[PDB]
């Protein structure tokens, strides 16, 4: 019963990073290793293991909250048309 | 291509939809990504139409 | 609607260069405000159907 | 008189026209209710339990899902040895 507005489609779209001290010599190796991991699909395996909720996004079609605006609008349209016809008969 | 032209000194910056990956990063340095997107498949709507 | 090997478009440069840090910072700043969103609206999100 | 006809319109000068348009309304509302219930009894189907061992519920224990095996068996050894389980 919780959903996000669309999916993060008009926002800052940044990413999580590994903070390091400025001018650190670990930066080159760490970035290269992270890029290798992302390209090899190990990161995708980690997302599968950890960042996976109930089934999938669970579209589930209409879980509840039935909408029938067309039906009630047509209902009122027919009732008004009938009453107008009765008024027209009264006119004659 | 663009990688060869940049590495040979013919250019000083590649302003283009250049994908960041480990193969290229070993020789050049990328900036922080200005776009986030993946690979996908393009097809058509039905054989001719619905 | 499928996606695989999610990656990013960045700006390539040579090895250690004076423009690297400021290019990265300018891209991050443009992401923080709506400039990249404006570019997406102008060039990518303008569709005809 | 025509009062019972009204009740029966669903099944059986301008008063007849009004009765006809009302019968049309009755048919459209019955069809609407039929379509609503048909979509109702089709869409509701709790598969919940996924057949997989890769189901996230099994990997993440919770109060609403209780699962176990026989103590001191081969399954116990199998789940003990693998560090990712
Ligand atoms: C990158 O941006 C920084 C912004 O801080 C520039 O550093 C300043 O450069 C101006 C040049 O006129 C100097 O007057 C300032 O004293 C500098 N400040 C600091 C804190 O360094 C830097 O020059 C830029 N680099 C390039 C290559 O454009």
């Amino acid at each position: 019963k919780l959903v996000t507005i669309g999916s993060g489609k008009v926002f800052a779209t940044t990413g999580y990073g590994i903070a390091m001290q400025k001018d650190s010599h670990w930066k080159r190796a760490i970035d290269l290793a992270l890029l290798q991991l992302l390209g090899d699909g190990e990161t995708q395996k980690l997302e599968t293991v950890w960042l996976s909720g109930i089934c999938q996004n669970e579209k589930n079609e209409v879980m509840s909250s039935k909408l029938d605006i067309d039906n009630m609008a047509g209902v009122f349209y027919m009732l008004l048309v009938a009453m107008g016809l009765a008024l027209l008969v009264f006119a004659w | 291509g663009m990688m060869g032209e940049l590495l040979s000194g013919q250019a000083d910056m590649i302003v283009a939809p250049l994908t960041i990956n480990n193969e290229r990063a070993q020789y050049i340095e990328f900036s922080k990504p200005f776009k986030y997107q993946g690979l996908t498949i393009l097809v058509k709507k039905e054989i001719p139409r619905s | 609607g499928e996606l695989f090997f999610r990656s990013g478009f960045g700006i390539g440069m040579r090895k250690d260069s004076p423009w690297k840090q400021n290019v990265s910072l300018s891209i991050l700043k443009s992401h923080e405000n709506g400039f990249m969103e404006d570019l997406d609206k102008t060039w990518v999100r303008y569709q005809e159907c | 008189s025509a009062m019972w006809f009204s009740w029966g319109v669903l099944l059986n000068f301008s008063a007849r026209i009004l009765g006809m348009v009302w019968a049309g309304f009755a048919m459209i509302i019955v069809a609407s209710y039929t379509a609503n219930l048909a979509a109702f009894l089709v869409l509701d189907r709790p598969e919940e339990r996924i057949t997989g061992i890769n189901d996230p519920r099994l990997r993440n224990p919770s109060d609403k899902f209780i699962y176990a095996t026989v103590k001191q068996s081969s399954v116990d050894i199998y789940f003990r040895r693998q560090v990712e389980l």
